[PDB]
């Protein structure tokens, strides 16, 4: 069997193919690079040839827990969490992993509300909201903290109304009402799970009216998931943002229409007056933005939109991972079971593949909690803290970064794995190389575990001939080892 | 293809940046070509929110412009009742700016309009306007339909209908050959969309300066629209024109919905008598369907073909990547609906289609071109433009050049894009990029291009052992092949100082000693010579003789000979000359006795 490997030095074994080895002698120049139980054949028993690890270590790992005490680290979720790999070059393993959705997890929730002329009335129902959110939630948390925030829209000259100068004190002066200046997003009420101070913080609210129905909602999604320190996310914690709206949005470049053209930048820059500070100065956020700022802080949307901007905005969830929508009433008297459905559906396992540098991954339909169904794969019934398993199959070449170590973490849960990957493609041997070889052309061949490497004419195993030069030196044969035609050929002499 | 990178023109403007929103070339009716740069973000009359437009002559060093001023006061009428009155408060005069014939049209798409009519009054809404200018002649005549007198009342009565007061008209201005300008007005019908079509001549006629009404003639305007799908559609967004219909000796008017159909977008294509002859939409919600659009015949048919840029676009890498997509004109009943390309870029949020500029024969290639732009594309999202060339059969779907952004992060370097008019009047048309707050317009000046057709002359096959040949130091007959090689220069403009060089490769696939032929005045297996084509229209044959040796000689005889001639510019500043066509033939030579 002639083989394909066979068919230059220690390097190039360890990459023409996964099975084959270089016999890493300097007393001996046989298949010689060929697999290495044919090299066992051939009589390289010792193996000095020092084999790619291609396998993973563990680093860090801890069990995953059950329903969650409280501590940060005994509520582990994944598992493993850091193991080191050193793949050959050109070879794919497949290593798995188990997540958990630990029963019991602390909650922070955020409600932004559209506060627009149209669901003004729609505030009234949330005026005594905290109890009975807190009363449908304490079921399923232990730690539960609240917030509460406002979007219009931009306060720009398209969208608000500028004339007369009452406008500006009173939007909604035209219809004999008292209203409030419009702002692009405010920082109402920080997170807590102060159930009293939350309902004291609503029923202070006055609405605003806007020009037209597209609202600035994204640009406020923006500036609370940026703005952690201020809304207070906790290190550890389930994040949600319940987005409450009735009309259409502004996307990206849409600022144009109002003149501004700079796009949304990854800061935060709501102040200490808990207000959106640079709203007019600033473009909408795209959705690839969105998405990217949704899952980078894994805090998880909720769409609470109105029956008329439903399809509008549920193909935003196509486009936005990690987020729901929910037909909300125009009385916006439902948004509490929104929120319980909300956590009850995409709280329910989402993997996601993060920082990763010539490499390739796919899961083998594993899921279940370490079983694995093909049939059972999208069946969804978890109901919570279920573990599961995916095994993902890192396919890499040779990358010349050696050192590296990526990170992945699913879709919300901040329990992330580092694998360092580091693979190994040359030989101790290769860093010898043994530059001066005595028997390779009078000690100036640098026999590399097997190979001379040295001549443009003198390349041979002792870099001494050469398939050119072929002619009918007396060795192998008294022509031109030494045959008949370049080096020597047995059986033609 | 032949876009100088290495030497750009650099125009600066104002501190307050949007130099380079939008641009256009001024050609001037004695032939010259300037560039015309709108700032919208220019300071006011006192320090406020204002627009501003410069007019750049066509150097190569670069400076500060001159600035044309259109109007910047806000005037107050008293017809009767109604003081009326407009507001410059972020006009935005140069977000659009179109040429032709002299004159220049610039645009202020937010400019505020208010009418008091006693207690009540019209809100102070941003009609927008674009006012013209013959620079020469110094004649200014503004243009805005949507400046009106009917009191925000009325407009709340009945459905608020028929609405002009945040039409915003101008948010894209071009001009028809004939001159007939066209407003794009994406606020109009209640942030709906509406255009506007007046003749220059027209406007120039009907103007009257202090008055602030007109109706100037037979003005066109869109017609209002009470679909769901139309509703904050953003119509005018992005205008542009071209010859699409059956007929010819009308200019049509190609519109983009950035905001079509619930963020869908669409493009449509329109007559003077806007009847919507054809319309295509997008793929992707919130992916920006229409945002720049362009019209050119890259494929050489003559038929105009349409680019419609999506810079918002979320490529299934869903990376926020945007996408051109490229309508060739065909001869189908309701043909043109299917796209046939579609780029797209590769740097995240680079926003690939922003602007797409029409390039025409760029490279006196026979066919148009095309220059898209991700404004925030490149390595570390600077910003890049990429040259697509006609190349015939559709368009040239990898960038045949790629312009980076000289310019700091964030500049969005490429968002308006124009070419299609020959600077250098050398039949090489060049391109302009502006950035809307750049604070720079670069442009980038094309370079001769030189085709070469290429050919050997070479024996097909021979006996090794013709012995005919003679070597002249050891007199040994042996048999020997005519090797020659003609290359000719075509295309239009090719530099006269050409200095091609030609390199010969004998049994090409066969390595260093186990070459076969050998040249007899060289003993070389294969040489580089100076076969310049510059000062001349005719090919350069310079012949060669390589001997072959004796049977008992050597023993790769049985490998069949390969001559492969490949020829290349000279390695020896800017090359000004760009090597494209056929520049390699490898004729082959067999080898044939007995078997
Ligand atoms: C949310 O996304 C869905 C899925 O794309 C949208 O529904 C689909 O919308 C497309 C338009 O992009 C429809 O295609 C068009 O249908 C019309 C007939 O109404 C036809 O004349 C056109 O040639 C084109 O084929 C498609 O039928 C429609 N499908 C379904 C099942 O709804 C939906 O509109 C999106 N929601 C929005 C934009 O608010
Ligand atoms: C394709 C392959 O090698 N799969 C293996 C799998 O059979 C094994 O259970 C796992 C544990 O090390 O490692 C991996
Ligand atoms: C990017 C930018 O705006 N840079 C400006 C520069 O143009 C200006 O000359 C300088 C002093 O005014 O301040 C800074
Ligand atoms: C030294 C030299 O000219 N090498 C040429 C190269 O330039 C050309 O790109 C290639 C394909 O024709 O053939 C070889
Ligand atoms: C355009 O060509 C000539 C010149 O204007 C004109 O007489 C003719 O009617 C036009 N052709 C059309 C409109 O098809
Ligand atoms: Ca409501
Ligand atoms: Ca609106
Ligand atoms: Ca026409
Ligand atoms: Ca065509
Ligand atoms: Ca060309
Ligand atoms: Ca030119
Ligand atoms: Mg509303």
């Amino acid at each position: 069997g002639p083989n394909i490997c066979t068919t230059s030095s220690c390097q190039q074994c360890l990459a023409v193919s996964p099975m084959c080895a270089w016999c890493s002698d300097e007393a001996l120049p046989s298949p010689r690079c060929d697999l290495k139980e044919n090299l066992l054949k051939d009589n390289c028993a010792p193996e000095s040839i020092e084999f790619p690890v291609s396998e993973a270590r563990v680093l860090e790992d801890r069990p995953l827990s059950d329903k969650g005490s409280g501590d940060s680290s005994q509520v582990t979720q994944v598992s493993p969490q850091r193991i080191a790999l050193r793949l050959r070059p050109d070879d794919s393993k497949n290593f798995s992993i188990q997540v958990r959705q630990v029963e019991d997890y602390p909650v922070d929730i955020y409600y932004l509300m559209d506060l627009s002329y149209s669901m003004k009335d729609d505030l009234w129902s949330i005026q005594n909201l905290g109890t009975k959110l807190a009363t449908q939630m304490r079921k399923l948390t232990s730690n539960l903290r609240i917030g509460f925030g406002a979007f219009v829209d931009k306060p720009v000259s398209p969208y608000m109304y500028i004339s007369p100068p009452e406008a500006l004190e009173n939007p909604c002066y035209d219809m004999k009402t008292t209203c409030l200046p419009m702002f692009g997003y405010k920082h109402v009420l920080t997170l807590t799970d102060q159930v009293t101070r939350f309902n004291e913080e609503v029923k202070k609210q006055s609405v605003s009216r806007n020009r037209d129905a597209p609202e600035g909602g994204f640009d406020a999604i923006m500036q609370a998931t940026v703005c952690d320190e201020k809304i207070g996310w906790r290190n550890d914690a389930s994040h949600l943002l319940v987005f409450t709206t009735d009309a259409k949005t502004h996307i990206a470049l849409d600022g144009r229409l109002a003149g501004i053209v700079q796009p949304n930048d990854g800061q935060c820059h709501v102040g200490s007056d808990n207000h959106y500070s640079a709203s007019t100065t600033m473009d909408y956020p795209s959705l690839g933005l969105m998405t990217e700022k949704l899952s980078q802080k894994n805090i998880n949307l909720i769409f609470a939109v109105t029956e008329n901007v439903v399809n509008l905005y549920q193909n935003y969830s196509e486009l936005i991972p990690g987020t729901t929508v929910g037909v909300l009433s125009m009385d916006s008297s439902n948004v509490l079971q929104l929120i319980v459905d909300a956590y009850g559906k995409i709280r329910s396992v989402e993997l996601e593949v993060r920082d990763l540098p010539e490499l390739s991954l796919s899961f083998n339909a594993t899921c279940l909690n370490n079983e694995v169904i093909p049939g059972l794969k999208s069946c969804m019934g978890l109901k919570i803290g279920d573990t599961v398993s995916f095994s993902i199959e890192a396919k890499v070449g040779c990358p010349q970064e050696k050192e590296k170590s990526f990170t992945i973490k699913p879709v919300g849960f901040k329990d992330s794995l580092i694998v360092q990957v580091t693979f190994d493609c040359d030989c101790a041997c290769q860093a010898q190389a043994e530059p001066n070889s005595h028997r390779c052309n009078n000690g100036n061949g640098t026999f590399e575990c097997g190979v001379c490497r040295c001549g443009p004419g003198w390349l041979g195993s002792q870099c001494e001939c050469s398939e050119e030069d072929y002619r009918p030196q007396d060795e192998c044969s008294p022509r031109e080892v030494c045959s008949q035609r370049g080096e020597c050929l047995c059986g033609q002499c | 293809l032949n876009l100088d990178p290495v030497q750009l023109t650099f125009y600066a403007g104002p501190n307050g940046s949007q130099f380079g929103f939008s641009l256009d070339f001024h050609k001037d009716s004695h032939g010259r070509v300037a560039i015309v740069v709108g700032a919208p973000r220019t300071l006011g009359p006192s320090q406020e929110e204002t627009g501003g437009v410069f007019l750049c002559p066509w150097r190569a060093e670069g400076g500060q412009c001159p600035s044309l001023l259109f109007d910047l006061r806000d005037e107050t009428r008293n017809v009767g009742s109604q003081t009326l009155q407009t507001f410059k408060a972020r006009q935005g005069l140069g977000a659009s700016v179109v040429s032709w014939s002299d004159v220049i049209v610039a645009c202020a798409p937010w400019q505020h309009w208010n009418v008091l009519e006693k207690t009540e009054e019209a809100e102070k809404t941003p009609v927008g306007s674009c006012f013209l200018a013959q620079p020469e002649s110094g004649r200014r005549a503004e243009y805005s339909p949507c400046r009106g007198n009917t009191l925000s009342r009325i407009y709340v009565e009945n459905d608020f209908s028929w609405d002009k007061r945040y039409c915003e008209a101008g948010f894209s201005s071009v001009v028809t050959q004939a001159g007939e300008l066209v407003l794009g007005a994406p606020g109009g019908y209640y942030f709906l969309g509406l255009l506007a079509q007046a003749p220059v001549a027209d406007i120039f006629s009907s103007y009257r300066p202090g008055i602030l009404l007109w109706h100037v003639s037979s003005q066109s305007l869109s017609f209002d629209s009470s679909n769901p799908e139309y509703f904050d559609g953003y119509w005018g967004y992005s205008v542009a024109v071209g010859e699409f219909d059956g007929d010819l000796n009308t200019t049509e008017y190609v519109v983009g919905a950035p905001t079509w159909s619930w963020t869908l977008g669409a493009v449509e294509i329109l007559d003077s008598y806007y009847q919507r002859l054809h319309r295509l939409r997008g793929e992707q919600m919130a992916s920006y369907f229409g945002h720049s659009v362009a019209v050119t015949d890259v494929n050489g048919d003559g038929r105009h073909d349409l680019l419609v840029g999506a810079p918002l676009y979320m490529e299934s890498r869903l990376a926020e990547v945007g996408r051109v997509y490229l309508f060739l004109q065909p001869r189908g009943p309701h043909a043109l609906g299917a796209p046939s390309l579609l780029l797209t870029g590769t740097q995240l949020y680079g926003r690939f289609g922003s602007a797409i500029a029409p390039l025409g024969d760029l490279d006196r290639d026979g066919y148009n071109d095309i220059a898209v732009a991700a404004p925030y594309g490149g390595p570390s999202g600077r910003g890049q433009v990429l040259v697509f060339l006609g190349q015939s059969e559709g368009l040239r779907s990898r960038p045949s050049q790629v312009l980076d952004s000289p310019f700091p992060t964030g500049s969005a370097f490429g968002f308006s894009l124009r070419g299609a008019v020959d600077i250098d009047d050398n039949g090489y048309p060049d391109l302009i990029v502006g950035a809307y707050g750049a604070n720079q317009v670069a442009v980038y000046r094309a370079q001769p291009v030189v085709k070469a057709s290429v050919q050997l002359l070479v024996q097909d096959s021979l006996n090794p052992a013709v012995k005919s040949c003679v070597l002249p130091q050891t007199k040994t007959p042996v048999s020997c092949f005519n090797i020659q090689m003609c290359v000719g220069a075509t295309g239009h403009n090719i530099p006269q100082k050409l200095s091609l060089n030609a390199e010969l490769q004998l049994d090409r696939q066969k390595p260093r000693q186990g070459r076969r032929v050998l040249l007899l005045g060289s003993q070389q297996a294969g040489t580089t010579l100076n076969l310049d084509l510059g000062g001349k229209h005719s090919p350069i044959c310079h012949t060669t003789m390589a001997f072959l040796r004796d049977e008992a000689d050597f023993r790769d005889k049985l490998s069949p000979i390969v001559l492969s001639l490949n020829v290349s510019l000279p390695p020896t500043m800017a090359p000004a000359v760009v090597l494209h066509g056929d520049t390699h033939v490898q004729e082959q030579t067999r080898i044939v006795l007995d078997c």
